[PDB]
Formats: structure tokens, C-alpha cells, sequence
């Protein structure tokens, strides 16, 4: 279910999910960095029907992870509201920018 | 025989599109793709790294790219550069040294482009600070940033001024940039705000004229920002959408998703049905053609899923690209007519623009 | 048979052609250039391997050079991977699972061809 | 809340874990090794390796060796050929040995990047295209040694029951041993009488190989054989793989890294097509064979999946085989092999794959 595109967390999602690249929803597969920065999503829980802020930190430094690639765009901006925006690289400001697979972090209500 | 190199491209300057083909699967080995869209022929290729982006001199001479190097890929130090390519033999001339900030991100016209004159190349950075970054050419020099645009995004340059370009801020306004013949700011403006960004977010990408420039919106209005005068004066909106489609929720989606044919004043934008939050990306069912004199739409054609476009102002021709494939149309006329489709033009491009042709 | 700049693009871009019959790579003829031409920036190695291919529309056999293009990145167009004659590396000259670019100034591989030099 | 971290270590044992080297033909500049847990199917984690990749778990399981090639700016600039030392468990990279720029550039066959028995050494492969083998040392992180007797040789097959010795497959059809001293130096080297014809029976270069002997197929479906019990290579072939039946119909082997030994029953594993011919030698498999090597005769045959390239776990009993990007599982502990399952989507262009070592 999470390494699906549809799981509710990843509602705005523009990349591989790094559940499905030997990391979790919350941890960077082996030998890949965090992002200090990230694009921020509010998504729907289905569950409980309350909105979360979640917060989609890269995993970088490694080259593309390939699986389970996800373009959602649920309450996605242009760059113009730039950390509502993922059509652009998280990892920009790593040591190493070459972009892994995206995570989706839980903030907390919305 | 003997194998030879040091040749030139087989087809003139004319047949030729640059297909950008970010090869996310890969995205170290992106490349700039040549085709012929007069019959489909492969005609060459710019290798561009890491997420390459491509424009080509407004002089139709030399390609620039730019993208990231790093001394052992995924570790080391970083390189962000422009190159400058010969256009006929694809072959490397000279790098730029930017700063490490060159925005890394999809292929939309506007994060790279150049002023009118061609004697400065027009980048966005982002830190992720957002500033425009300035290349003079021809001193193959980074210039300085124009941190007055902090807060906001992409480049629109003024094709009635030598030297000037707007951009998209998040005061839903356009900061106006007139530079120097050094490349340095010399002045700039502030238009009111033209649209709202929590209430109605337009797409940057522009539907450019020699004075004005038209936008559409998430949900299907028109902004414009008419630049024929001293001051950015700001419109809209107004609705791409009569009741009939309102009904059925068409909006626009893509990325780059609209063109302008300057000489007729139509207005092309790839739509779909069934639009709510979250579709703003979502591939063409539909091309529609607007007058954007009358306000009309005058024509609508099947959208092959397309994603992004261009226009060529003077051949009369508009291509569109769902990924993969290169759609080639004639516009001369309200409809447009489907010439040819180029098949497996990239693995993953949403950027494709054909080699200037005259455009003094 | 012998000039294939003179032959259908469509036959000569085909994995079938009689003289690609040991080539292991993309066909630059499909990549921009031709059978005896690197595409535009990209560079001839100087080494290549090696082999004979029987023409069946002349009924003789040909000397071919598979001749690499190199410093440019996979050109992705018409891979073949024919191996008439082909062996292993102890007979380095006639093996194509190396790249025939490992002595270019750039190793990058871009595309392969297949040079005539002559009857066999 | 939830924080994002690293760090983190492969969430499999050592014991489950595989490594798919994707050559990426397609974008060759990002090959890659993907890890794979060959129990489950799960992916692990992966290394990146740049243009045309090589690589091999250390014997002691602790590191994973690639060998790469970069240029400061990929296609163009200075040229770095590489040995890499990177942590097993954390998939990082730790350092970086720099090699002559003539590390072999081809086909992952696993001859072309091995290591001594006992670990100390990593022996490589390299072509100028003059052909030497290569000597580093792990522990110094240096290469110290290059082995000009090897010149007209191909690939390196270690012997088992030695610490720091190796054979090459040499141009006179016969095998170059190579014994290194503790500091990585020809410590001694002896040539073996003729084993093949390279002329009239071409031997695949992948060995079946035992604890004291190698054995090789040909490309007409004959076995050699290498017996190394002794400090001369005693040599001796042919036998055919082939009875009748299967002559009637021209079975003979096809692959790349196309054959394996089981070494408690000595079985090998050979991977095989019918309608062989001039040029197929390098065709998918329609079957494996399971030949006894003491009897001289096959004793089950079973569809071979398209394999290309296969590798035998001793202490489970497994064979994996591959086929450019699907790995399949088998269960070897009896005579016919069973599968247990496979792996779609393992890589996009890879003919190797191999087991994390767990004897130690
Ligand atoms: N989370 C976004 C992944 C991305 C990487 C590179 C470029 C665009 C987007
Ligand atoms: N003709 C070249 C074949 C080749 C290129 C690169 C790598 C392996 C093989």
C-alpha cells in the first residue's frame, strides 16, 4: 500500500518513492543523504479524515533509483510559490545534488 | 573507406528541432536530441549531463546549454556551467562557470533564455534563494545575480527591448529587468498585481507576443501584461471557458502549454475535461485554438496527449510532445492540420523548440 | 551492395545488412551519420576490431573494420549485436564485447559502423 | 512528527542479498549495481559506477570493489580509471585507487574484475588495447602491479586452492599462471601445454570452476579442462557436451557468463540453444544442461527462460540465472534444478549477476 502512487501521503509526489528503493517513507535508502530542504504537500487521510502537512525531503547523492516513479499534484503550485513546487530538484542544496528517490514525511495536522 | 569525422549536419538550419530529452530514468545522461521535422531523420545530439536544459542563440549559430558536473558524479566538487556548441558541427566550444545554484529542475522555456539582443544569456538560480542569473556571451562571464527577484520565478524576455525580460513573482505581479550594456541592472519595475495566487495560480508559461504576453490559469482564465509602454500594464481575467465547457470542468494542463501566433493573434493551450485540484499537469484531450482579439475559441482538435509545445512564427507551424513524441502541425490556417508524427523523439522531454529562423 | 550510400537508408539501417555482420552497438548510420561517417562531434577511433562478411549480392567476401564513434554519449538509434566470426578477447582484434573507443581521447561510446576494406 | 534520516544500513542479511550489474547500454555513463534480496524479490539498495561498470563483493563480505572510468567532464576532459572500495552494509563509498587509463572498457564478465582467494588483491583486467592484468592492494589501496606476461591473454581465473594465484587464457590456447607474492609482485608464472585450438575450437572464457580444476565449453559444444592440483596446469579436452540426438539438431552453448559448477556433485550447468551455427554463440538459452563431469554425460535438461549469464551459490545450493533484466531463482541441492522464482525488472541491460560471499 505505501509503495503505491495512490497511498494518501503522497499526494504531491514528483518522483520515486524512496519505500520502494531499499529505504522506507521515512528513512534514505543505504548511502543516500536527506535533503535539509524540501517541497511541502497537504494531503487527505482517507482514514481519519483530517488534512497533514507533509513534507517531500529527497534522498540524494546516489543516481536515480528508478522504481515506483509517482507525478501526483494534489495542491501542487509553480515556482512562483517555490516550496509548494516539485517540478523542481529538493536536492539543489546537498553536497551532491543527484536526485535518488523522494520521500514523504509527516509533519503533522494541517 | 575510411571513417571520417569533423562533418556537419545533413539537413539545413531550417529542418531542424531540439528535442530536450531529460532521461529522468537517468538523469545524469540527459541530451539534447536534433531531428529533421520535415521528415523525421535523427540528425545528431548534444550530450547535457545531469538535467540539461538547451536554448539555441537567438542568431541561429550556437547552442547553449546549461547543467551540473560533478568531479566523480555522485560526489565531489560542483560545477554548474553554460556551454556554448557550435550548431552545425555539435561540437563543443567554451564553458561558462556559473554559480553552484543553477535551478536543477523540468524543462520549461523560461528557467533559460536570452535578452532580444542575444548578448546575455538569462538564467534562474535557486539556493534554494531564488535569483536571475546573468551570462555575457560574448566574455564567455557570469555577470552578477539579480537578487531583486528574490520571491520569484522564471524568465520572460521583452521581444520589443534589447535588453529586457519579466518575471513571475509571489505577489502574483511581473518585476520588470532592464539591463546595462555590461549586463548589470539599470533599472526595474514593479507592475500592480495582475492575478491571484491563492485564488487563481496561472501557469508561467507564457503566450508570448513583440509587446504582450497572455497566461492561463488553473482554472481556464487569461491574464496579460502588455509591455508596449513604459510600465507593465496588467489584464484580466478572462474565460478560455463557455458554459458548455464550464459544465464539464475544462482547464488547462501541461507544462509548456501554450504558444502564440503573433501575426494571426491565436492563442493555442492544451486542455482537458473532468478538472479539479490536483490536474494541472495532466496530458492534452484537446488542443484549443483562441482569438485572443475576440476572445473566442476557434478551433478544438484531439491534444495525442500532449504535454508541451512551440511555435514557429515564421514557417506558420506549432509542434507539440507528449513524452516521447514529436507532433508536427501546420497553423497557417485557424484549424490546425497534423503533418507527421516523429515517434520515439525522446524517452522522457518536455521541452522541444526549433532552430530560429530569421526573427529580427 | 558495395555503396551504401547509394542503397534504401531502410536496408542499410537494418541489423541484416550483409556488412554489419559483427557489430555490437548502434549503427551510426540511424545516429546522423552514415556507414563511413561519425555524426556530427563525435570522433573515429583509431582501432576497431575486425572480421569478413560474405556479400550475397556479389557472392564475395569482404575485409570490414567496425570502426567506433566516440566522446558523445549512447546515440540509443539501431542496436545490433550480430556476431558472425566474432571471438573471445584471447583473440582481441575479432572480439566486440569491448569498446573499440578505449583508446580515444574520450572513451565515451557513441555509435559503431562497419568500414569495407576489402575483399578478403 | 517524523524526521528523515540516514545512515541507515541494508535492511537484509548479507545471506539473502544479490547484485545485479546493470550495464545501462542505453545511457551507459549511469550503470549501476542493484542489490536484491533473492529470497523475496525486495530491492536493497544500489552503488552507481558510472561509464561501464564493474564490480565484485570482497571475499571476506565486508566491501563491495567497483571499477569504473570517469572524465572531468564525462565527454571530455581528463580521464580517471578507478578502483572503488565501498562499505557492504551501508552501500558507501569509502575510497577511491587509481589505476593506469587502460582498465578494461567491455561486457561484465566476471574474468575481467576478480580477486585473489585469500582477498589481499583485486585483479583486473586491461586493455590499451594492449593486454595486461592489473594488481591492487586492498589494504595499501594502491595498484602495484602490472603483469606484462599476460600480454595476448584474456580475463583472470583464480585458483581456489591458492592464496594469490591466477590463470589467463592465452592467445596460444593455452593458460598463463600467475602467482603473487604477499606484496602483490609475480612471485612466479608458468605457461600450460595447448588445451584448444583458439582456430577449430574457440572456449568461451567463463570458467566452471572448482576448487583445483576449471573447466571450459566451446563454441561447438566440446569440454575442456584445466587441473590445477599441481604448480603446473595439466590440461585435456575435448569431451562433447553432445550425444546423437542433440548433434542431429545442432544444440550448442550460447551466453556470456554461460556456465557453473556445483561443486559437491560436479555438476556443471551449461546453458545451450539448438540450430547452432556460425554467429550464435552468444544466443539466449533454450535449455540448461546439467551435465555430470566425472560420467562426461548430461543428466537433466530444463527450459532455459532466455538466460544469457548465470552464478552458482556453493553453501545454499542455488543458481541464478538472468536474461538481460529478469533474474530467475533456482534451487540446485538435486539433480534437476527448480525454480524458485523470479525477479522482474532487476535491471534494464545486465549480464551479470553474483551472490554476496558468505564462505569467507
Ligand atoms: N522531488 C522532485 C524530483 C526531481 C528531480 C529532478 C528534477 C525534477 C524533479
Ligand atoms: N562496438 C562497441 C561495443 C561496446 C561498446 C561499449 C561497451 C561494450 C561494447
Amino acid at each position: 500500500e505505501v509503495n503505491s502512487c495512490d497511498y494518501w501521503r503522497h499526494c504531491a509526489v514528483d518522483g520515486f518513492l524512496c519505500s520502494c528503493c531499499g529505504g522506507t517513507t521515512t528513512t534514505c535508502p543505504p548511502g543516500s543523504t536527506p535533503s535539509p530542504i524540501s517541497w511541502i504537500g497537504t494531503c487527505h487521510n482517507p482514514h481519519d479524515g483530517k488534512d497533514y502537512l507533509i513534507s517531500y525531503h529527497d534522498c540524494c547523492g546516489k543516481t536515480a533509483c528508478g522504481r515506483c516513479q509517482c507525478n501526483t499534484q494534489t495542491r501542487e503550485r509553480p515556482g512562483y510559490e517555490f516550496f509548494l513546487h516539485n517540478d523542481v530538484n529538493w536536492c539543489m542544496a546537498n553536497e551532491n545534488s543527484t536526485f535518488h528517490c523522494t520521500t514523504s514525511v509527516l509533519v503533522g495536522l494541517a | 573507406e575510411v571513417l571520417t569525422g569533423g562533418h556537419s549536419v545533413s539537413a539545413p538550419q531550417e529542418n531542424r528541432i531540439y528535442v530536450m530529452d531529460s532521461v529522468f530514468m537517468h538523469l545524469t545522461e540527459s541530451r539534447v536530441h536534433v531531428y529533421d521535422y520535415t521528415n523525421g531523420k535523427f540528425l545528431g545530439m548534444v550530450p547535457t549531463a545531469f538535467n540539461g536544459h538547451v536554448q539555441v542563440s537567438n542568431d541561429g549559430k550556437k547552442i547553449y546549454t546549461m547543467t551540473t558536473y560533478h568531479e566523480r558524479i555522485t560526489r565531489g566538487k560542483r560545477s554548474d556551467v553554460v556551454e556554448v556548441w557550435d550548431a552545425d558541427k555539435l561540437t563543443f566550444e567554451k564553458e561558462i562557470s556559473l554559480p553552484p545554484k543553477r535551478v536543477q529542475g523540468l524543462n520549461y522555456d523560461g528557467l533559460f533564455r536570452q535578452t532580444t539582443d542575444g548578448k546575455f544569456i538569462v538564467l534562474q538560480n535557486a539556493s534554494p534563494a531564488t535569483s536571475i542569473g546573468i551570462v555575457d556571451v560574448a566574455k564567455g562571464d557570469y555577470v552578477e545575480d539579480v537578487t531583486a527577484a528574490a520571491g520569484c520565478w522564471s524568465v520572460i524576455p521583452q521581444p520589443n527591448r534589447p535588453r529586457s525580460f519579466m518575471t513571475i513573482c509571489g505577489d502574483g505581479g511581473l518585476l520588470t529587468i532592464n539591463l546595462g550594456e555590461d549586463g548589470k541592472v539599470a533599472s526595474q519595475s514593479r507592475s500592480k498585481q495582475m492575478f491571484s495566487v491563492k485564488d487563481d495560480p496561472i501557469f508561467i508559461a507564457p503566450a508570448l507576443d513583440k509587446d504582450k504576453a497572455h497566461f492561463v490559469s488553473y482554472y481556464g482564465n487569461v491574464y496579460s501584461a502588455d509591455f508596449s509602454g513604459d510600465e507593465v500594464k496588467v489584464d484580466g481575467p478572462w474565460s478560455l471557458l463557455n458554459d458548455e465547457d464550464k459544465a464539464k470542468n475544462w482547464v488547462p494542463g501541461g507544462y509548456n502549454l501554450v504558444g502564440l501566433h503573433r501575426a494571426s493573434g491565436r492563442m493555442y493551450v492544451f486542455m482537458h475535461p473532468d478538472g479539479k485540484e490536483g490536474t494541472h499537469k495532466f496530458p492534452a484531450a484537446e488542443i484549443w485554438v483562441m482569438d485572443t482579439k475576440t476572445k473566442q475559441r476557434v478551433a478544438r482538435i484531439p491534444g495525442r496527449d500532449a504535454l508541451s509545445m512551440t511555435i514557429d512564427q515564421q514557417r506558420n507551424l506549432m509542434l507539440t510532445l507528449d513524452g516521447g513524441n514529436v507532433n508536427v502541425y501546420d497553423i497557417s490556417q485557424p484549424e490546425p492540420k497534423l503533418l507527421r508524427t516523429i515517434e520515439g523523439a525522446a524517452e522522457a522531454s518536455l521541452q522541444v523548440q526549433f532552430h530560429p529562423v530569421g526573427g529580427t
